[PDB]
């Protein structure tokens, strides 16, 4: 039932992170932990929504 | 109680609004590093 705020915390950290390049590294960290989520990465709507 | 791509994306979705004004390539850098297609072989 639903998911803990932990995942969202780290995840949101990426989209919420600054415009710095180092922040991007934080993304790979989350994805590395969430494989089933890696799928959505394929669409990368975020990148196509800039 | 293990899978994601739901709660996180749900909330982060709105926050993504900033990503659209952060850096296009910025998010494309880590992407390629992982491999759009390669990320498809994360099954069983």
């Amino acid at each position: 039932g639903s998911i803990s705020p932990s995942a969202l915390q780290d995840l949101l950290r990426t989209l919420k992170s600054p415009s710095s390049p180092q922040q991007q590294q934080q993304v790979l960290n989350i994805l590395k932990s969430n494989p089933q989520l890696m799928a959505a990465f394929i669409k990368q709507r975020t990148a196509k929504y800039v | 109680g293990s899978e994601g791509q739901s709660d996180e994306r749900a909330l982060l979705d709105q926050l993504h609004t900033l990503l659209s004004n952060t850096d296009a390539t910025g998010l494309e850098e880590i992407d390629r590093a992982l491999g759009i297609p390669e990320l498809v072989n994360q099954g069983q």
